[PDB]
RNA sequence: AGAGUGUAGCUUAAAAGCACCCAACUUACACUUAGGAGAUUCAAUUGACGCUCUGA
């Protein structure tokens, strides 16, 4: 029920969700962020964290977004949040890491689109 | 708004130049454009060469203007490329030359020729 | 200030002879190999190879070797030039083959009145002179010689400053593109060194520090 | 430094096979030449 | 006149059929890989060697003018003066057999 | 890039008027370097990586979550569902025990609760299993 | 001999972010995708192993 900010047509990305997960690809670390509306950020992974950074060899190959889906996903499955808005620019959608990563999601329990906003 | 402090804070038309001598007057001195023609018997050593020394320039933050390559000669054909260069510093064209002189890989010949 | 005006000229040879490759530039070197073998796209010399042994068996069932074999016994009679005309010197350090894959730097002895000092030949100008034609006159001074060298700008390489009265010594860059160097046994003593005798010669820090501007490769 | 842009590869996709042919120009200076038909040694008149 | 060779030819099209077999195991892959990373390795360390000689060589020719610059006031305004000679500007590069 | 920086910028608090104001160790990393050096060493585990088949147990990074840094997220749990705001008046505290609490679902299994989960009033009929590793304590609810 | 001292290239980062390299699309460059390498100089805020400068 609650208000989608519906606007922002021209500026990308949409800000109509009620949670985004944003994945932050840097040079050394694969990171993963679900964030409210009002830059909250609810339920994070990331590769520079002692409990994962030690299960992996490297922390940026598909190998560390596919683990980061599967870790991210369990932990937003035990944080009751099931619906996401991920957004990605076309190259990061064709990307070979974030169909990993999209695929680890919602092979993890996770829907990737929110219900729509009764009125 | 005009009358605002926040005036102009949305311009970008001087962020954006949307738009040949050499340039030796007193103290700055520096070089026209330029020309490398690069000529050798395999496309690799030519190619991957002006790649190298491509990204040398590139390295080195000069206005590379073109990259092109030249028609070759039956003779066997002699391949060339044409690397354009305009912008160096008093040291800068012996350091800059040294190197694309250290870094030749096999039989390939240079040019520091100009334009026209 | 008296200052003892001196110029000098770090002359450089253009190595003649490429470098041998690393065994890892070897491995990758026939890795590339493979994989330009694996993608190219039906020579013809394979054409009149494969393919025409496949019909000439087609003949006998109802030469490329020929070519190949003239191709390598004509590999087999042309002998190589030896990228090492330099081990079986091993002492002819006057000479200006005495090493070819790499760059070799003309280094004379000198006797002061004061000092004995191993030198990069060193020139005493006049403000009459320029520094440009103070390193062109260094070419032909010492060497007697109809060297063909080039210099690329006015710029220095090496600035080392010593005094007793002031001094300044400045270390400019030349190329040899050819060399008429005439009585290769000469009464002085040019070295030609590539990195590692240049500390094995020139021992005090405004000498062992002249490879700061050596291209060291 | 003169291997650094020669350990290469035809980066294209209309190509054929090319064979590492030592050329010698008028002077004795043999060099790898990428070339048909495994010449070995050549030699310009 | 805008004519080049970069055309590909035309007989390059019918006969694509010599090597339809291109198949490898796992651990000639897995050298491969090692000749990738260790030659990415290789080519970083001699740009930074490279580097090293780009940085190390510029500063001393920078200090070169500020010694020159400090010891000679009518001769660090001649010094960045460009030669005449560097036009038609030649090098061959090396080979195997010297004449 | 541009991205980057973009999104710097939006952070920055700036002069003007803005959507936010409307709408607002030593022995740790000498083991942790022997022990990912030990980690990156198989050329198995290696292979496994550069085929983009490696996995990774779920686990040993739950329990290890549970040590390292799952304080520190379930804090940001805490703040996100206002439990600070409502239930200290804003004042915010570190939950150090990693606490269990699971509902005891028949005989065979049992639900558990997490930071932020749905339990049905059903599966909480009865007080539940709590476990915790600690030595006093008084829970509430 | 003394002074300034000291994170991989840089960081009023606190083991991170940019820089960096290879492979592919590119004539090439760039973007992107895939992979790679990296340091808190050693001992208890402090002393001595290394760099720079001021001298002989």
């Amino acid at each position: 029920v609650a208000r989608k900010e519906r606007g922002w047509r021209t500026v990308f990305p949409s800000r109509e969700f009620w949670h985004r997960l944003r994945v932050i690809r840097t040079q050394h670390h694969v990171e993963a962020l679900v964030e409210h509306q009002n830059g909250k950020v609810v339920v994070s992974a990331s590769t520079r964290e002692w409990a994962i950074k030690k299960h992996l060899y490297s922390t940026r190959n598909v190998v560390a977004c596919e683990s980061i889906g599967r870790v991210l996903a369990q932990r937003c499955l035990e944080a009751g949040i099931n619906f996401m808005v991920y957004q990605p620019t076309p190259w990061e959608a064709a990307s070979d890491s974030m169909k990993r990563l999209q695929s680890a999601m919602t092979e993890g329990g996770v829907v990737l689109r929110e219900p729509q906003r009764i009125y | 708004y005009k009358t605002k402090p926040t005036h102009g804070i949305g311009k970008y038309k001087h962020l954006i130049k949307a738009e040949v001598r050499a340039i030796n007057l007193g103290t700055d001195y520096e070089y026209g454009v330029l020309n490398i023609h690069l000529t050798a018997y395999d496309m690799t050593l030519a190619e991957s060469y002006a790649q190298y020394v491509h990204n040398l320039c590139n390295s080195l933050s000069i206005k590379v203007e073109e990259s092109y390559a030249m028609p070759t000669k039956t003779i066997l054909t002699t391949h060339e490329r044409v690397v354009q260069i305009s912008g160096l510093s008093a040291t800068f064209a012996e350091i800059f030359l040294e190197i694309i002189q250290s870094s030749l890989p096999e039989g390939v010949r240079l040019s520091v020729k100009e334009h026209t | 200030s008296p200052w003892r005006l001196l110029g000098a000229l770090c002359l450089q040879r253009p190595p003649v002879v490429s470098k041998p490759l690393t065994p890892l530039q070897e491995e990758m070197a026939s890795l590339l190999q493979q994989i330009e073998i694996e993608r190219s796209l039906y020579s013809d010399h394979e054409l009149r190879a494969l393919d025409e042994n496949q019909r000439l068996a087609k003949k006998k069932a109802d030469l490329a070797q020929d070519l190949e074999d003239m191709w390598e016994q004509k590999f087999l009679q042309f002998k190589l030039g030896a990228r090492i005309t330099e081990a079986d010197e091993k002492n002819d350090r006057t000479s200006l083959n005495r090493k070819l894959d790499r760059n070799l730097v003309l280094l004379v002895r000198e006797k002061f009145g004061d000092q004995d000092v191993w030198i990069l030949p060193q020139a005493e100008w006049q403000p009459g002179e320029t520094l440009r034609g103070t390193a062109e006159r260094t070419l032909a001074t010492l060497s007697e010689n109809n060297m063909e060298a080039k210099f690329l700008g006015n710029a220095p390489c090496g600035h080392y400053t010593f005094k007793f009265l002031g001094a300044k010594v400045f270390f400019f860059k030349a190329l040899l593109l050819t060399g008429d160097f005439s009585q290769a046994g000469n009464k002085g003593h040019h070295v030609w060194v590539t990195k590692d005798e240049l500390g094995d010669y020139l021992k005090p820090k405004y000498l062992a520090q002249v490879r700061r501007f050596v291209s060291d490769l | 430094d003169s291997s650094r842009a020669s350990l290469t590869r035809v980066h294209r996709q209309a190509y054929a096979r090319l064979y590492p042919v030592l050329l010698v120009k008028q002077d004795g200076s043999t060099i790898h030449i990428r070339y048909r038909e495994p010449r070995r040694m050549l030699a310009m008149p | 006149i805008p004519i080049e060779d970069f055309i590909t030819p035309l007989k390059f099209l019918d006969k694509a059929r010599e090597r339809p077999q291109v198949e490898l195991t796992f651990e000639e892959t897995e050298r491969r890989a090692l000749l990738l990373k260790k030659w990415s390795l290789y080519k970083q360390q001699e740009r930074k060697m490279e580097r090293d000689t780009i940085r190390a060589m510029l500063e001393a020719q920078q200090e070169a003018l500020e010694e020159l610059q400090l010891e000679s006031p009518k001769l660090h305004a001649e010094a960045i003066k460009r030669d005449p000679n560097l036009f038609p500007f030649e090098k061959e590069g090396p080979h195997y057999t010297p004449p | 890039r541009y991205r980057r920086r973009a999104e710097q910028e939006a952070q920055a608090p700036h002069w003007w008027r803005t959507y936010r104001e409307y709408f607002g160790r030593t022995q740790q990393l000498l083991e942790r370097k022997q022990a990912i050096q030990e980690l990156r060493a198989n050329v198995e585990e290696e292979r496994a990586a550069r085929l983009r088949t490696a996995s990774v147990p779920l686990d040993a990074v739950r329990a290890e979550w549970e040590r390292t840094c799952g304080p520190y997220h379930k804090q940001r749990l805490a703040e996100y569902y206002g439990l600070y705001r409502d239930l200290f008046h804003g004042a915010t505290f570190v939950p150090r025990v990693p606490l269990h609490v699971a509902y005891a679902v028949g005989e065979d299994d049992l639900m558990p609760v997490y930071c932020g989960n749905e339990v049905t009033p059903t599966e909480a009929a009865q007080a539940p299993e709590v476990t915790y590793e600690a030595e006093l304590w008084t829970l509430l609810l």
